[PDB]
């Protein structure tokens, strides 16, 4: 299964962007889907999560400015951000959880830089 | 709360020999841990999940076995394409959830 | 005729959260004071009722739901809340009148090298209505492709097994939770 991601570019501090996670092969409204962040030359970090039910948990560093959304019409996952200069300077990844701990289907990253 | 740390950090390993990696979890741990491989400039792919389950498409070359606090992964073969980076994780309670910890680097 | 609160609390083997027991305690004297004297507690909490003033009250039905949950996941048993256990295994109602009792069981419930008996429902299509139960072991479907009997890829066995060992940290240690829902049953 493929998870192609769109959106990105450069947004000024205090701006806003949205990223869409296109998945063809798995249902977004049925799997644990989450967002993973990776600053250049550093380790990975976790941003959001979105259960099959209407549930969502955010990390502490991305709470209150980051909103996630799902649309079964296009079978895609959306993330809404209200950016900050150090909150969002990284490639963003979209993944699925098989056994409650492992993320297998990692999509290609999207560069989201702020300046 | 638990903190995931890896001891080796950078390493130097030749083609002939093997490489062993270990990452520690504070305050104990369950049996659920995943290992990732991330070549530079590429999205990481699952390598080993759960307790040495191994994954379809991952070569039998890789095998990571461990229990409790001490967890490790080892590569048996000669590593033709020199691998680059590796990570741990473990899902947690409400506030933290996915914890990846410091990365690891191995090369020629 | 004292209520069988002694039998509920000192069960040798409890059940997993996904298939939780239930006991309709009715037509007996409660005597709630027996809980403190015998079993030390970890999280003794009550909603809509008081601990000391529990004996001098009358109820028509005092239920009792028992299961075993991870230590760090005991907090999901509360009004509302969202999580792996609350949303998909056992959901308490908002206007909840009852008491929740949790006490550690790492001394006894933990096994020598594995306790794969206990399971929880990782995968479900939608949340549970309050006070519900699902014991289906059917293979889950992920993706528009039809799902066959064999799990394989994109189809998963929903239930996932706890790992219990005596060396595990206090967060991942086994716990025993009994919820006494409230609704003849007048203690002395």
């Amino acid at each position: 299964v493929q998870l192609v991601e769109s959106g990105g570019g450069l947004v000024q501090p205090g701006g806003s962007l949205r990223l869409s996670c296109a998945a063809s092969g798995l249902t977004v409204s049925s799997n644990y889907m989450n967002w993973v962040r990776q600053a250049p030359g550093k380790g990975l970090e976790w941003v959001s999560v979105f259960y099959p039910g209407g549930s969502t948990f955010y990390a502490d560093s991305v709470r209150g400015r980051f909103t996630i959304s799902r649309d079964n019409s296009k079978n895609t996952l959306y993330l809404q951000m209200n950016s900050l200069r150090a909150e969002d300077t990284a490639v963003y990844y979209c993944a699925r959880d098989h056994s409650g701990h492992a993320l297998d289907i990692w999509g290609q990253g999207t560069m989201v830089t702020v300046s | 709360d638990i903190q995931m740390t890896q001891s080796p950090s950078f390493l130097s390993a030749s083609v002939g020999d093997r490489v062993t990696i270990t990452c520690r979890a504070s305050q104990g741990i369950s049996s659920y841990l995943a290992w990732y491989q991330q070549k530079p400039g590429k999205a990481p792919k699952l390598l080993i999940y759960a307790a040495s389950t191994l994954q379809s498409g991952v070569p039998s070359r890789f095998s990571g076995s461990g229990s409790g606090t001490e967890f490790t992964l080892t590569i048996s073969s000669l590593q033709p394409e020199d691998f680059a980076t590796y990570y741990c994780q473990h899902l947690n309670s409400y506030p933290s959830m996915y914890t990846f910890g410091q990365g690891t680097k191995v090369d020629i | 005729n004292l209520c069988p609160f002694d039998e509920v609390f000192n069960a040798t083997r409890f059940a997993s959260v996904y298939a939780w027991n239930r006991k309709r305690i009715s037509n007996c004297v409660a005597d709630y004071s027996v809980l403190y004297n015998f079993a030390p507690f970890f999280a003794f909490k009550c909603y809509g009722v008081s601990p000391t003033k529990l004996n001098d009250l009358c109820f028509t039905n005092v239920y009792a739901d028992s299961f075993v949950i991870r230590g760090n996941e005991v907090s999901q048993i509360a009004p509302g809340q969202t999580g792996n256990i609350a949303d998909y295994n056992y959901k308490l109602p908002d206007d909840f009148t009852g008491c929740v009792i949790a006490w550690n069981s790492n001394k006894l419930d933990s096994k020598v090298g594995g306790n794969y008996n206990y399971r929880y429902r990782l995968f479900r299509k939608s949340n549970l209505k309050p006070f519900e139960r699902d014991i289906s072991t059917e293979i889950y479907q992920a993706g528009n492709k039809p799902c066959n009997g064999v799990a394989g890829v994109n189809c998963y066995f929903p239930l996932q097994s706890y790992g219990f060992r005596p060396t595990y940290g206090v967060g991942h240690q086994p716990y025993r939770v009994v919820v006494l829902s409230f609704e003849t049953v007048c203690g002395p």
